[PDB]
């Protein structure tokens, strides 16, 4: 079927053979019909093709085909008048050779611009008494194409009238490589193209793609390629000494690919990633510990029979690395569904919408067999103000209500919250709600600080001595994130005064417990 | 609710 | 009134027939003599599925009337002004041209209308409060009974909501006549299965052992509809039996047919397949009691002799045909559990339970909206039990502050008071945890009693539940005896199975002493 020239719809045609000339193919005397057909799909599927093929397959008189809205006339009764003109040969050919007649074919183009206001309904009423009137008629066949089919009239689509209705769809992976076979076996034959060239590779990328953008894709390469031997400036120029060798390299497809075409759908964003940015460091054994729990959390979910429903709460200081850790966990969990909810993503928002935002989150979640969940910066997600106080207690009992709520029958689902500030939380009732807690501690000692500072490689051996000599008779109190803060600004003047930046602005950050 | 506003009409000739 | 298809409401039908239709078959003389108009219109209300479109269309034919006129109110509004009064006043030309043509000698026209009520409502006497819809009230109450009269049509209002109606619509010049379709008793029941049967006995495809009667005693709370689709649902299944008879084995064809009689399939469907709405509910049990019931000790036997005083009370009492409890404890005592078991072995017809889980983000006036629609279906049966579970979370209550919803606190009062219809009654159960704070807000004296659910406090209740979970083995058990025979402990079942799992995955060597770490850490006295 690849002969007539459209690749991935064999099977459509397959159907079409089926359904619309077996009775005319088979034996008459076991016989002893169908006149509609209606294909519809996206623009640039090969419709027209269908068409041009279905008339010149079967052995009959040239189809007839009307280019749009022809028939719409200023006078009275010449709209009507058109219609009749096309089946006087069908009606001729009925009352004469009788069941011996030869078939009919009739090809509307963009039919929903006549069928869907004395003349339009005056010329839908003309059409349907014709196709199927007092006068029944066994040898004519009837086509139309859409790009709208929600914008036809019902009547026409009934039994008898148009009875095989046709959908035409993107093609696959396979499709598309027949495509791009069609429109590269000429190039193949007569060796203009390039040897470097893989189709497989271009049929794996050209997602989304239909069949008239592959074959401009085909065509901008060629024009890539043509170009090289065309001058202009001065004059338009063919070069011949050059044109006359002419090879399409893969570098010519890429840059068709990068601007001249374009898949025009879609596209999707993540945001997972960026939640872990510098990776995890073990400048100690307090992350192990964390971990290890974690994982025990994670198997207690996985392996519990009357407990489906799990909670945690992470605690810390700030700038600690709270939802890093997890982030890390949630991904080592290794469960079919993950998500993350973040303020970040529900800016200027009121209370109902935040209340919805995270029901759609559980309601998703609570579809699949076993999910996890983690939600980060709770103060921030029920706005905290120590003044007054104020917050918004929607949300407050909305979380209330979800952290008991178990999902349906035979399902797990873990939940993972993060804080820095937990006595606000008990006050509010809700560290009750959670199973259990762990504490996300700060760096403590010089001896910890010193390995940070040896993992991530900022200062040499010289610098370091004198840090060793004045910190590690010390006990200091620092996060992560603003040690890498402080890091970065001290780096910035010259060499000689690095050091003695860099411990003065570890002196004023000096605190404890 | 309000109900919707009054509109303006465009007309169509036709010859015999 | 059965051999037109309707059985169950002879009375209705009784009461209608003289208050509306005694002068159009009373000959025309004496009719003529007296001087007397015909009624006009007539209002009919009740639950839905319980046969009043069936009774209209019924009526409709009695009297060799035309076709009606059928409508759906809420799909009669348009956003374009003078549409929705332009598709009212459709209703009514062919009536007035035919009264203009003939006279006194026309015909009878009908126009019914469905959820009337949504295109009806009380009009604003305040200025600039109008409703939305008050042209089409005004349009219908002149087209009804207007300066030009009409005497050949005939108005039939269906509704659920007959509170939410213009009071000018139902005065004794229009619709005048009123009635209320209610649920069947065994009585109606027993003539619908009859109704319903007809073609099987005639066909010769019901059973010898088929007994309608006790079917008829099996559904309780059933409508019309019900029945029909258990009848439905029994033939599909004999269908099923019958080609999985046919499909299994080589038998003769004729004892295939002859298992086409139904005698089993009515119970299968019956539990399986038909769910009625005014009726006790077997999925929700599963939710609220997940784990069983295992009698630990003394009180749980004392909670639940106390829950069945109670129904018993209800139920055979006429002074107090409304009764109340509040079951309240410390936390993760387990009070949801003991008041679904106790709802469950009350045995009564309705049962309904209203918990926060199904109202996450409303706004307090449709939790308002929920309560009140469950009371109101609650209302319409003989005997009702209601469960109203977690009460501080249905108030939005938080320490700081303090701040609440006032309106539910206020609708909750007002219905703990509001008694049935004469002659049906009603259980209330509620469930808390803090009752200090409802002391607070006065609603305490609103119960009738309360019931204390404790905690465990001993260690040979501890060990007794842990034997009957059955989790730990002789030496272990040997271990923890020794080690928490003193008497002080402090804790809740919930928390204990908490405990227990969380302690079972680590390994099997260290397994007690983490379940007694874990133990330690929690608290030992109130
Ligand atoms: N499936 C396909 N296989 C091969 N060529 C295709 C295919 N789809 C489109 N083409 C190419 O696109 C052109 C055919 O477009 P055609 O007129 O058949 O599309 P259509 O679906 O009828 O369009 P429209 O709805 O916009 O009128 C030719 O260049 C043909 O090479
Ligand atoms: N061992 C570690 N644990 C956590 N984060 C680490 C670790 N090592 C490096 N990092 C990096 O440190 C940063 C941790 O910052 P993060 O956003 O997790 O802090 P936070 O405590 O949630 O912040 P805040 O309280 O300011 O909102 C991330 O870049 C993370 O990649
Ligand atoms: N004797 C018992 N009494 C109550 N519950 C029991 C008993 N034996 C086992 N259980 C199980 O213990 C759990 C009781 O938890 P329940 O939801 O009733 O507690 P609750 O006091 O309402 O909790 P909270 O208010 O903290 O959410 C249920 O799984 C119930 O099946
Ligand atoms: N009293 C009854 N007897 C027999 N069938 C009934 C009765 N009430 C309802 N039904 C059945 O229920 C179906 C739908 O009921 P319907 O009259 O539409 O309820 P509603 O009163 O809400 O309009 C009907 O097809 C009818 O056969």
């Amino acid at each position: 079927f690849e002969k007539m020239g459209i690749g991935g719809l064999d099977k459509e045609f397959s159907d079409i053979f089926r359904r619309a000339f077996a009775s005319r193919v088979f034996p008459p005397e076991i016989v002893e019909h169908v006149k509609g057909i209606l294909l519809y799909g996206p623009p640039g599927c090969g419709k027209t093709l269908l068409a041009r093929q279905i008339g010149k397959m079967l052995n009959a008189r040239e189809p007839k085909v009307v280019n749009g809205p022809e028939i719409l006339n200023k006078y009275v009764g010449e709209s009507e008048a058109n219609i009749r003109k096309l089946f006087a040969d069908a009606e001729e050919e009925q009352r004469r050779l009788g069941a011996n007649s030869g078939l009919h074919i009739i090809i509307f183009d963009e039919i929903d611009a006549i069928c869907k206001t004395g003349v339009h309904d005056t010329v839908v009423n003309q059409l349907l008494s014709k196709i199927d009137g007092v006068e029944q008629l066994n040898n004519i066949l009837v086509i139309g194409m859409t790009n709208r089919p929600d914008l036809i009239d019902e009547a026409l689509l009934r039994p008898g009238r148009l009875e095989v209705k046709m959908e035409i769809g993107l093609p696959d992976e396979k499709g598309r490589l027949q495509i791009l076979h069609i429109h590269t076996a000429r190039m193949r034959g007569h060796q203009l193209l390039s040897a470097d060239v893989d189709i497989k590779e271009l049929a794996v990328e050209t997602k989304n793609f239909s069949g008239a953008e592959l074959e401009g894709l085909v065509r901008a390469a060629q024009s890539t390629a043509m170009n090289r031997h065309i001058k202009a400036s001065t004059k338009v120029e063919v070069d011949m000494e050059k044109a006359e060798s002419l090879q399409v390299t893969r570098g010519d497809f890429l840059a068709s690919l990068e601007n001249d075409i374009k898949p025009a759908f879609g596209t999707n964003q993540e945001d997972y990633a960026s939640y872990i940015m510098n990776g995890i460091i073990k400048w100690g054994d307090p992350v192990t510990r964390v971990l290890d729990d974690g994982e025990l959390l994670v198997q207690q979910t996985k392996n519990s029979d009357r407990t489906p429903l799990v909670s945690v709460l992470l605690e810390g200081p700030p700038h600690s690395g709270k939802t890093a850790l997890a982030a890390k966990i949630a991904e080592e969990s290794n469960f079919p569904f993950i998500k993350i909810c973040s303020p970040d993503k529900m800016i200027g928002f009121s209370e109902t919408a935040k209340c919805q935002a995270m029901k759609k989150i559980f309601d998703d979640a609570y579809k699949s067999q076993l999910s996890c969940v983690v939600v980060d910066d709770i103060e921030r997600l029920l706005d905290y103000v120590p003044i007054g106080p104020r917050f918004s207690n929607l949300v407050l009992q909305a979380l209330l209500v979800l952290l008991k709520k178990a999902p349906p029958q035979g399902r797990k689902l873990l939940i993972i919250g993060t804080t820095s500030r937990k006595d606000v939380l008990q006050e509010m009732e809700m560290l009750n709600a959670f199973s259990t807690t762990i504490h996300v501690p700060n760096i403590a000692t010089g001896e910890q600080l010193l390995e940070a500072l040896e993992l991530l490689g900022n200062f040499k051996d010289k610098e370091r001595t004198t840090i060793a000599q004045q910190v590690k008779g010390k006990k200091v109190w620092i996060g992560i994130k603003k040690l890498l803060m402080l890091i970065e600004m001290s780096l910035q003047m010259d060499p000689e005064y690095r050091v003695r930046k860099f411990l003065a602005l570890l002196r004023e950050e000096g605190a404890s417990p | 609710m309000a109900e919707d506003a009054d509109m303006r009409n465009e007309l169509e000739e036709m010859q015999r």
